[PDB]
């Protein structure tokens, strides 16, 4: 029983690591904040017809 | 073999399985999902441990 349970904290325990390398993959750095709390300008340019 | 000596005889003393380096985890695993009534040990890793 005690090794069987061992099995499954190895499933377990390599299930974390697949998850973690995800989200360690999916972290990235897209946290350049290129705004802060300054006067800012705005264009758009779009077609509106209804 | 050694499950049946095991549940046969009465005799399961220390016995050696001598295999390379890198099935050394796979035997420790192979019947860890096997027949788990067994207490295996893996020798290697560094003076301390």
């Amino acid at each position: 029983k005690l090794n069987i349970l061992s099995l499954d904290k190895f499933k377990e325990q390599e299930v974390w690591k697949k998850e973690n390398r995800l989200a360690l993959q999916k972290r990235q750095k897209q946290k350049f904040q290129p705004n802060e709390t300054i006067l800012q300008f705005l264009s758009t340019a779009w077609l509106m017809t209804p | 073999l050694l499950a049946y000596l095991a549940c046969e005889k009465e005799n399961w003393g220390p016995h050696l399985i001598v295999v390379p380096t890198s099935v050394l985890l796979n035997w420790e695993m192979e019947f860890k999902r096997f027949a788990p009534g067994f207490k295996v040990l893996t020798y290697y890793g560094s003076p301390q441990q």
